[PDB]
């Protein structure tokens, strides 16, 4: 049986792209973000815009 | 890659043309002699673009 999916959480490298909304975490956290429902999520993905 | 070097490629063009239009006209009259005037072009990141 299969007991679960378990993902390993070590960190990636660090592109650098130029933009300017943007930012990456380089240590243990997680952006909170806030859906139109109500529920809240947590994220690593950082490409933001307005 | 290239922008660094073509735009000053560019720039010293007119550089050494605004020089040797003085040695040409250094005989005539009412003239007035020039200099270039060269700033440099940023992005919104921090490398440079030329010139």
């Amino acid at each position: 049986k299969v007991a679960g999916i378990t993902q390993d959480f070590t960190d990636g490298t660090t592109t650098n792209t130029g933009r300017g909304l943007d930012v990456a975490i380089s240590q243990n956290g997680f952006f909170r973000l806030v859906d139109s429902n109500g529920s809240v999520f947590y994220s690593r993905n950082g490409q933001f815009k307005l | 890659s290239f922008s660094q070097a073509v735009s000053g490629l560019n720039a010293a063009a007119t550089n050494l043309d605004v020089i040797g239009n003085n040695i040409a006209n250094s005989a005539t009259y009412g003239f007035k002699s020039g200099t270039a005037s060269f700033a440099d072009m940023f992005a919104g990141s921090k490398v440079g673009l030329g010139v």
